[PDB]
């Protein structure tokens, strides 16, 4: 699904009126969900988010 | 005295900041019962 909706969306050149800029959106690749503790990376849990 | 989650170990912590497990790096905190007696009525 994320894929197919990233790549319909098509970006069209940016000018603020030469230069100009454009943009362009790459595979999409989601990773498993994780804890950023101040010590290091740390496994997270359903029950670890519903507690904190 | 404090009991850790995952890990077992008395946190034994006082402070208002200390909220985080010591060597073990979670949040997660659950309190401890001490002997105390307690009367019921069966
Ligand atoms: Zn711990």
């Amino acid at each position: 699904g994320l894929q197919n909706v990233f790549q319909s969306f098509g970006e069209m050149l940016v000018e603020p009126s030469w230069r100009y800029a454009t943009v362009k959106f790459g595979e999409v690749t989601v990773e498993k969900p994780t804890f950023f503790s101040d010590d290091k990376e740390l496994e997270f849990l359903p029950w670890h988010a519903r507690l904190q | 005295t404090y009991v850790c989650g995952d890990c077992g170990q008395e946190n034994t912590l006082k402070s208002g900041d200390v909220i985080q497990c010591r060597e073990c790096g979670y949040r997660i905190l659950y309190k401890k019962r001490t002997r105390r007696v307690v009367q019921y009525e069966a």
